């Protein structure tokens, strides 16, 4: 990051850390969300802290806040990259990737496919059963950590 | 005498995998169209907004009489 970039994080962080102690508590998180019309229970807010609380000491320090913000940004950038790829792969722009189009993608990426392979790729990724790959289906094929 | 054949097992796999994929599709949609605000996105947006507003004001002045 750069100096302005860290400034943005500090300030975002300060929106939560009113007492300036350099960590954010369940009480403070609760406070921020109360200003959004939601009413989280103390057992609720604890789970939210839990999701960010890497070292597990009950509060969220600044470096922990960083890591999880960088990860929300990475997910944003990934969705953007997935939309750009879909747009390139769906050459006729009809909103669906077809067999022919996937064959072309795969040929462009260095692979040598049979039709039975293309059909089994499409079939495993095909959620609504229409025999082509829409955007939501492509998202799951791109984000499979399996 | 009766077990699921490998063929049968594969059939089950497809149905459940398909169930899972619709689930993942629902979760992504609950997420973009929810009304419960993410306090991190919100804080960051409130910080971004105030920063742009302060850069625009300095910019109007810097352009004032040119
Ligand atoms: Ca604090
Ligand atoms: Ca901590
Ligand atoms: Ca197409
Ligand atoms: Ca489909």
């Amino acid at each position: 990051l750069t100096e302005e970039q860290i400034a943005e994080f500090k300030e975002a962080f300060s929106l939560f850390d009113k007492d300036g102690d350099g960590t954010i508590t369940t009480k403070e998180l609760g406070t921020v969300m109360r200003s959004l019309g939601q009413n989280p229970t103390e057992a609720e807010l604890q789970d939210m802290i839990n999701e960010v609380d890497a070292d597990g000491n009950g509060t969220i320090d600044f470096p922990e806040f960083l890591t999880m913000m960088a990860r929300k940004m990475k997910d944003t950038d990934s969705e953007e990259e997935i939309r750009e790829a879909f747009r390139v792969f769906d050459k006729d722009g009809n909103g669906y990737i077809s067999a022919a189009e996937l064959r072309h993608v795969m040929t462009n990426l260095g692979e040598k496919l049979t039709d039975e392979e293309v059909d089994e790729m499409i079939r495993e990724a095909d959620i609504d059963g229409d025999g082509q790959v829409n955007y939501e289906e492509f998202v799951q094929m791109m984000t499979a950590k399996a | 005498a009766f077990a699921l054949s490998k063929d049968k097992e594969e059939e089950i796999r497809k149905i459940l995998r398909n169930n899972l994929q619709k689930t993942r599709q629902r979760l992504r949609s609950y997420n973009r169209h929810t009304l419960v605000a993410d306090p991190y996105e919100e804080a960051w947006n409130q910080m971004l907004l105030r920063r742009q507003k302060a850069r625009q004001l300095e910019q109007k002045i810097n352009n004032y009489l040119t």
